[PDB]
């Protein structure tokens, strides 16, 4: 099986430097050129560059002349994309792909590493439960959940009751606030005939924060 | 000739022991860089291994195992790269080198130039007469970047060791001798230096060097870390193409080279294929294709259209893991003129496998191979239907390339058959690797093949034993047909000549064409009998036609 | 620099339909076009190369056609997995550029959202700001107007919309106009409520919540 694995993504301050790796297997590495293609959140695919393992030479997108640099280490079938003077517009998923015919279309694409360029200091999500109202029935159905405001950066994996509840879960995709911090609202639709019996706990997991703020969601005093 | 291909047999024991040392001699005789693995196994007590005294570099791993020789003379071995590792872990492996219960067995490692192990570790176990291996500073040999730099060493012994030469600074030595002191190259360097030739900062090696140096330049390396660009050590090879940097349009670069092993190369060596991307390989990359370019050389060009379909053999694509030709896969080769891969006929081919309902391959089914002209891997026949006295289903096989070799050594293997002659009457070239023909009891017409002419490099040979003795064959009245030039043939009959003495009518050697006194009257075109149009009036003791068409007839 | 322009931007088909996407090169690129498929979270897969040639193992229904400027992708009959995003890319000429993309989306019978509203938690009200939601649940299609109104008057410029990806089973969306404001502006008005316009609804409805007793 051919495989490629990007690693080395993260959060950098504007101007700062960063380096991404792409390790490869399942094929003769020295027989193909390899490429970086990036994808800014919600947008499409911009090609970055094409490094050759034999020559060590890259063919790069003019947009990046003198900021992004490419390197190969054929001893470990690994590419390296070195970004300097990083800015907002660079914030994206960075796929590493195989230049097929050394024409410029690509077959196997890696999972892709995400790079986030922002001044915002790493701040853990504060979880506030969304407790249902008294007139919250459509005929016998209610909804609840946990909202994770003011976190940074992406993402947070929210789950429910440790792992046994997935039926009806709607983890709303976040939107970046003016604060430069993240906010969402994870909601679940569960039968209204049993609210004061089953303890609903949400399992919040922020990776750059090391936080795990679990919150029980109980009815309101109305 | 400095560069050679090593073996891939591991601890498997030699299929023909009588020619095992001879195989090794032919392989490594006067070779300095060993692409692949140096596997020295099953060498008897007396074996002269003088032929190894020229190896500087082993690309893969070194396996010295199951030997009774007291000494293997690898004193000039400097670097082992560990591209592949024994047991996926060891760059060097020395195992069970004792007597199988004056005593035989390896005594000293004597690896006095081994200064660099790039990848993988060292395994030394069960060598009852071996001394001084617990003496070496192994940390020094492993490169700074060797991520599997580990040791597993056994010091079980059946003899008392003597100390190192008093001349050795520390406990360190590769043997009893003074010229055996371990020379250090990593642990004793000034500053960050990866390798050096002494304690001083000026004694430091170039960053691109690999085993140490004779001075500070990149032309003073004992070994190249990455590539050897015509004497200078570098990280990459000069691009095949020069770029604009604004337009990114490319002129061809006359200085450009291809990567072959650990050296930049003007053009890929004989059996290999150059690549649009700047490399030398044995399998064209995807969306590329093998083409016989405007020389005669093979080359990997891009396919505009989808690449044309190709017959894959064993060890290739969907037959990557398949051990032998069976009734389950034989039809797959139907019509194939060239097989990308190899074909192996084993006993399990012809006695079936009950287990997973696979019918015994019936002999008439072998007729599929009658269109076959080329094999890129190897041919291996350890079984063949008794009713067939020759390999004449391969009748039209012209080349076996040997881009893949069996056990990493042999391109043609015929063992245990009882065919009476070969009949491979079209085989003109064994591209690389050895031919091994042993234990075919009724086999004749072996000495009649000019193997000499099939080969393409000095390391090739026909190793052969335990066949029918040639004097026994002639003595049974067996011979090349009178019409075979220089006495050479692949079997009985005028069909079997290596080069036809007179004229070719079909694949048949004939004394005379049918020019003046024949049934279907014929013309001669460069030593070939060719018929006229069936409607040309035959002439009484005269030329009937000048060519094949109707305008060339006499009436 | 070369533009590949894809049409339409999004499209709604049902399973079993034929689906055609156009991609228009700004400049003659002979047959140097490939086609990619991509799903949320996943990486691109190559489907067509050389404008018209199936990559290994790509199912037969996928076909690429055309040459020069106008290029076309046609899924002969849609299958459940096909619902995804399709990009085209010219590679004929440097620098290599991709189309802006096409979302193929699963069409269903028209539905209506079960409007909700949610109050800020007890632990949040002592921070300095407040958040009130509007969760529209399980509706089709995506087209929906949302505008908040505090007590009497409407509002604009403090809410942001957030929509789920299509549901895997019942194939609907969901929205959430999270309304954010200061605590000092919170302890100044009684009843908040949003109004929901939907092609499925006959009336823009409202759902109530009271600050006085909750
Ligand atoms: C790198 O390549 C050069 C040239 O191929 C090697 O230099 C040769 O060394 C051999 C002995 O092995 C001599 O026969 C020649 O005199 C040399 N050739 C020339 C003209 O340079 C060199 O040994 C190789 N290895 C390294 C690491 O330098
Ligand atoms: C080295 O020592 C080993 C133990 O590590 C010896 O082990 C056994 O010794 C007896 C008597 O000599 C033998 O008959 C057994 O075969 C040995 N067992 C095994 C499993 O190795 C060993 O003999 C010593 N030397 C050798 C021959 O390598
Ligand atoms: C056959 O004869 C020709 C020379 O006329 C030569 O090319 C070849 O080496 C000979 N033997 C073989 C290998 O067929």
């Amino acid at each position: 099986e051919v495989q490629l694995v990007e690693s080395g993504g993260g959060l950098v301050q504007p101007g700062g430097s960063l380096r991404l790796s792409c390790a490869a297997s399942g094929f003769t590495f020295t027989d193909y050129t390899m490429d970086w293609v990036r994808q800014a959140p919600g947008k499409g695919l911009e090609w970055v560059a094409d490094v050759n393992p034999n020559s060590g030479g890259s063919i790069y997108n003019q947009r990046f002349k003198g900021r992004f640099t490419l390197s190969v280490d054929r001893s470990k079938n690994t590419l390296y994309l070195q970004m300097n003077s990083l800015r907002a517009e660079d914030t994206a998923v960075y796929y590493c792909a195989r230049n097929l015919g050394p024409s410029f279309y690509f077959d196997y694409w890696g999972q892709g590493t995400l790079v986030t360029v922002s001044s915002a200091s790493t701040k853990g999500p504060s979880v506030f439960p969304l407790a249902p109202s008294s007139k919250s029935t459509s005929g016998g159905t209610a909804a609840l959940g946990c909202l994770v405001k003011d976190y940074f950066p992406e993402p947070v994996t929210v789950s429910w009751n440790s792992g046994a509840l997935t039926s009806g879960v709607h983890t709303f995709p976040a939107v970046l606030q003016s604060s430069g911090l993240y906010s969402l609202s994870s909601v679940v639709t569960v039968p209204s005939s049993s609210l004061g019996t089953q303890t609903y706990i949400c399992n919040v997991n922020h990776k750059p924060s090391n936080t795990k703020v679990d919150k029980k969601v109980e009815p309101k005093s109305c | 000739t400095q560069v050679c291909t090593g073996t891939d047999m591991k601890l498997r024991l030699p299929a023909s022991p009588e020619t095992h040392l001879d195989m090794l001699r032919h392989l490594y005789q006067g070779c300095q860089v060993v692409q692949g693995n140096l596997e020295l196994t099953y060498l008897p007590t007396n074996a002269s291994l003088s032929f190894l005294q020229d190896i500087q570099e082993v690309q893969g791993y070194v396996l010295i195992a199951h030997n009774q020789v007291r000494q293997v003379p690898l004193q000039r071995l400097r670097i082992v790269r560990g591209t592949q590792l024994f047991e996926d872990n060891y760059a060097l492996a020395v195992l069970d080198n004792g007597d199988p219960l004056s005593p035989g067995g390896l005594r000293e490692l004597q690896l006095r130039s081994l200064t660099e192990i790039l990848k993988g570790g060292v395994l030394i176990q069960r060598n009852p007469q071996l001394c001084y291996q617990d003496t070496i500073l192994w940390k020094d040999i492993f490169h700074k970047n060797n991520q599997l730099a580990l040791t597993l060493i056994d010091t079980n012994r059946s003899r008392a060791c003597h100390p190192c030469s008093p001349m050795c600074k520390g406990s360190r030595c590769w043997g009893e001798s003074s010229e055996d002191c371990q020379s250090l190259t990593r642990t004793v360097c000034a500053g960050g230096c990866a390798r050096c030739k002494g304690p001083l900062p000026t004694d430091c090696c170039h960053e691109q060097c690999a085993a140490g140096c004779t001075g500070p330049k990149h032309s003073d390396c004992l070994a190249c870390l990455h590539f050897n660009h015509s004497g200078i050590c570098e990280l990459h090879c000069p691009a095949l193409v020069t770029y604009n940097t604004d337009t990114f349009e490319s002129m061809p670069n006359p200085e450009g080279r291809y990567t072959f092993g650990a050296s930049c190369v003007t053009a890929c060596p004989y059996n290999y294929l150059s690549t649009d991307v700047g490399s030398c390989t044995l399998v064209c990359p995807l969306h590329n294709q093998e083409v016989t370019a405007e020389d005669g050389t093979q080359r990997c060009e891009k396919c505009s259209k989808p690449c044309a379909r190709v017959c894959y053999g064993l060890g290739m694509e969907h037959l990557r893991e398949v051990r032998a030709v069976t009734s389950a896969n034989i039809q797959e080769f139907a019509g194939c003129k060239k097989i990308f891969g190899s074909l192996a006929f084993l006993p399990e081919s012809f006695d079936g496998d009950p287990a997973s309902n696979t019918a015994p391959l019936q002999p008439e089914q072998l007729q599929v191979f009658e269109t076959l002209e080329e094999i890129t891997g190897y041919l291996y026949i350890s079984a063949w239907p008794d009713s067939l006295p020759d390999l004449s289903v391969f009748q039209n096989l012209q080349v076996i390339r040997g881009r893949i070799l069996h056990n990493g050594a042999y391109s043609l293997t015929l063992q245990g058959l009882g065919i009476s002659w070969l009949g491979l009457r079209s085989l003109r070239e064994l591209g690389s690797g050895l031919a091994l023909i042993h234990h075919n009891t009724h086999l004749c017409f072996v000495h009649t093949v000019p193997w000499d002419q099939l080969f393409r490099n000095p390391h090739q040979a026909l190793l052969h034993t335990a066949n029918r003795p040639e004097d026994e064959c002639v003595g049974e009245g067996l011979a090349c047909h009178q019409l075979c030039a220089r006495g050479h043939c692949w079997g009985p009959g005028p069909t079997q000549c290596v080069n036809c003495s007179q004229f070719l009518r079909g694949q048949e050697c004939v004394e005379e064409c049918r020019v003046l006194q024949g049934l279907p009257r014929e013309y001669v075109n460069a030593r070939h009998c060719l018929p006229c149009h069936p409607e040309c009036q035959p002439q009484n003791g005269s030329v009937t036609c000048f060519g094949p068409e109707a305008d060339q007839c006499v009436a | 620099d070369i533009q590949m322009t894809q049409s339409p931007s999004s499209l709604s088909a049902s399973v079993g339909d034929r689906v055609t996407i156009t991609c228009k090169a700004s400049q003659d690129v002979s047959i140097g076009v490939a086609w990619y498929q991509q799903k949320p979270g996943k990486a691109p897969k190559l489907l067509i190369y050389s404008a018209s040639y199936r990559y290994t193992g790509v199912p037969s229904r996928f076909s690429g056609s055309g040459s020069g400027t106008d290029f076309t992708l046609t899924i002969s009959s849609l299958q459940p997995e096909d619902f995804a995003t399709y990009y085209c890319q010219q590679y004929y000429i440097y620098p290599y550029t991709f189309g802006q993309g096409t979302k193929v989306e699963i069409k269903r019978t028209v539905a209506a959202p079960s409007v909700f509203i949610f109050p800020p938690s007890d632990e949040q009200l002592k921070s300095g700001t407040a958040s009130v939601v509007c969760l529209l649940n399980n509706f089709y299609p995506r087209e929906a107007k949302v505008q908040w109104k505090v007590d009497n008057a409407l509002q604009s410029g403090n809410s942001q919309e957030s929509v789920t990806e299509q549901d895997s089973k019942d194939s609907t969306y969901s929205l959430s106009s999270t309304l954010t404001l200061s605590k000092a502006d919170y302890e100044k008005h009684k009843v908040y409520a949003c109004e929901v316009t939907h092609q499925g609804l006959s009336s823009p409805v409202t759902k109530s919540f009271n600050r006085g007793e909750c």
